[PDB]
């Protein structure tokens, strides 16, 4: 409902960290408003952990804590072509994410750029990893292949555990679409968030 | 730790 999307974009303002220069403040407006549909519960766990979603107006590794990644081809974009410099989000220990990229096709083939990042942050910093727990490699040995990419989501039980993430939390058409083709990834998430 | 998007 209309306080707890407020709530959520309170907590996002502790949290989210804008560019300097010039940028598209809509666009960063239009990003955070999609993170503020993530459950509170995990949005107040990362204002917590002092985790930034660092919104970036250039390349990631332009930024001194990514430039280590310069040339360096991601897991799974192997064949692609492309590197870290080419890549337009990062999830984990960190969030940067390049606005304008959020849509699929921008660069990445992910449903949305900025909750699968954050997924990424959930999992590893909130929830200690959980996508590698045994539970969910069982439900990713079953469900895995059923989002499509299967090369990449079928092969990594993080980036499944990401994507399935984001379409529960992008929108009521994502969110059935996984639920019809991922039930027990959908019951783990809707539990998850008790 | 890092990830990227889907490919
Ligand atoms: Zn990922």
């Amino acid at each position: 409902d209309s306080t707890t999307i407020q709530q959520n974009k309170d907590t996002l303002s502790q949290i989210v960290v804008f560019p300097t220069g010039n940028y598209d403040k809509n666009e960063a407006n239009a990003m955070v408003n999609r993170l503020a549909n993530i459950d509170g519960k995990y949005l107040n766990a990362l204002k917590q952990n002092n985790l930034k979603i660092k919104l970036l107006s250039g390349k990631l590794t332009d930024e001194k804590e990514y430039a280590y990644l310069k040339g360096v081809v991601p897991k799974g974009w192997e064949g692609t072509g492309k590197t870290w410099d080419d890549v337009p989000g990062l999830g984990g220990s960190t969030v940067a994410l390049r606005i304008g990229f959020s849509n699929k096709g921008k660069g990445h083939d992910a449903i949305n750029l900025e909750l699968h990042a954050t997924a990424h942050a959930i999992d590893h910093i909130v929830l200690n990893d959980i996508s590698k727990s045994a539970q969910f490699k069982q439900i990713f040995a079953k469900e895995g292949r059923s989002l499509g990419n299967v090369n990449f989501l079928g092969v990594y039980p993080e980036e499944f555990f990401a994507e399935s993430f984001a379409y529960y939390y992008l929108n009521q058409d994502t969110n059935s679409k996984l639920k019809s083709a991922c039930p027990q990834t959908y019951s783990f998430l809707q539990n998850l968030a008790k | 730790e890092v990830n990227p998007p889907v490919p």
